[PDB]
Protein backbone atom coordinates (compact mmCIF):
# COMPACT_ATOMS: atom_id res chain seq x y z
CA UNK A 1 0.00 0.00 0.00
CA UNK A 2 1.49 3.40 -0.80
CA UNK A 3 1.15 6.25 2.33
CA UNK A 4 -1.57 8.06 1.45
CA UNK A 5 -3.42 10.96 3.70
CA UNK A 6 -6.95 10.56 4.67
CA UNK A 7 -9.08 12.25 1.81
CA UNK A 8 -10.70 15.55 1.42
CA UNK A 9 -14.61 14.04 0.95
CA UNK A 10 -13.82 12.29 4.29
CA UNK A 11 -12.27 15.27 6.48
CA UNK A 12 -14.03 18.01 5.24
CA UNK B 1 7.33 29.47 6.39
CA UNK B 2 3.45 30.03 5.11
CA UNK B 3 1.65 27.41 3.22
CA UNK B 4 0.50 28.07 -0.08
CA UNK B 5 -2.59 30.13 -0.56
CA UNK B 6 -5.54 27.85 -0.03
CA UNK B 7 -3.82 25.08 1.68
CA UNK B 8 -4.00 23.98 5.06
CA UNK B 9 -2.02 21.57 7.80
CA UNK B 10 -3.95 18.78 9.40
CA UNK B 11 -2.97 16.21 11.30
CA UNK B 12 -3.67 12.10 10.83
CA UNK B 13 -4.92 9.96 14.15
CA UNK B 14 -1.43 8.91 15.05
CA UNK B 15 -0.28 12.85 14.68
CA UNK B 16 1.24 12.96 11.04
CA UNK B 17 1.09 16.69 9.29
CA UNK B 18 -0.63 16.70 6.17
CA UNK B 19 -1.77 19.12 3.74
CA UNK B 20 -5.15 19.84 2.49
CA UNK B 21 -5.39 21.50 -0.69
CA UNK B 22 -8.62 23.54 -0.52
CA UNK B 23 -8.19 24.50 -4.14
CA UNK B 24 -7.98 21.48 -5.83
CA UNK B 25 -9.74 19.51 -3.16
CA UNK B 26 -7.08 16.87 -2.53
CA UNK B 27 -4.28 16.00 0.46
CA UNK B 28 -1.43 14.87 0.60
CA UNK B 29 1.66 14.11 2.74
CA UNK B 30 4.11 16.05 0.65
CA UNK B 31 4.74 19.24 2.19
CA UNK B 32 4.52 22.26 -1.03
CA UNK B 33 6.57 24.07 1.09
CA UNK B 34 9.48 21.48 0.27
CA UNK B 35 8.28 18.80 -1.61
CA UNK B 36 9.33 15.84 0.76
CA UNK B 37 6.83 13.77 3.15
CA UNK C 1 -17.77 18.11 -5.47
CA UNK C 2 -14.89 16.69 -4.97
CA UNK C 3 -12.71 14.82 -6.97
CA UNK C 4 -12.27 11.02 -6.51
CA UNK C 5 -10.47 9.93 -3.24
CA UNK C 6 -7.22 8.12 -4.71
CA UNK C 7 -7.19 4.95 -2.32
CA UNK C 8 -10.64 4.46 -4.01
CA UNK C 9 -9.01 5.05 -7.46
CA UNK C 10 -6.33 2.22 -6.55
CA UNK D 1 -4.33 18.10 -26.10
CA UNK D 2 -1.65 16.36 -27.72
CA UNK D 3 0.33 16.50 -25.30
CA UNK D 4 1.52 13.40 -23.02
CA UNK D 5 0.70 13.70 -19.35
CA UNK D 6 3.42 13.75 -17.69
CA UNK D 7 5.56 11.50 -15.00
CA UNK D 8 3.68 10.06 -12.50
CA UNK D 9 0.59 11.07 -13.84
CA UNK D 10 -2.58 9.29 -15.32
CA UNK D 11 -6.31 10.36 -16.92
CA UNK D 12 -9.24 8.40 -15.41
CA UNK D 13 -13.24 9.70 -16.23
CA UNK D 14 -15.20 9.62 -13.55
CA UNK D 15 -19.02 7.64 -14.12
CA UNK D 16 -20.36 10.91 -15.56
CA UNK D 17 -17.70 11.74 -17.84
CA UNK D 18 -15.84 14.45 -15.85
CA UNK D 19 -12.05 14.18 -16.60
CA UNK D 20 -9.77 13.76 -13.52
CA UNK D 21 -5.82 13.20 -13.17
CA UNK D 22 -4.07 10.86 -10.65
CA UNK D 23 -0.53 11.39 -9.23
CA UNK D 24 1.02 8.80 -8.06
CA UNK D 25 3.85 10.46 -6.62
CA UNK D 26 1.87 12.80 -4.31
CA UNK D 27 -0.84 10.54 -4.11
CA UNK D 28 -3.25 13.39 -5.11
CA UNK D 29 -5.79 13.64 -7.73
CA UNK D 30 -7.67 16.90 -9.23
CA UNK D 31 -9.91 17.96 -11.93
CA UNK D 32 -6.54 20.18 -12.92
CA UNK D 33 -5.03 18.89 -16.02
CA UNK D 34 -1.25 18.80 -15.45
CA UNK D 35 -0.92 19.76 -18.84
CA UNK D 36 -2.83 22.79 -18.66
CA UNK D 37 -3.16 24.32 -14.77
CA UNK D 38 -6.78 24.80 -15.40
CA UNK D 39 -9.83 22.85 -14.99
Amino acid sequence: TPEAPPCYMDVI
Amino acid sequence: KPLPEGWEMRFTVDGIPYFVDHNRRTTTYIDPRTGKS
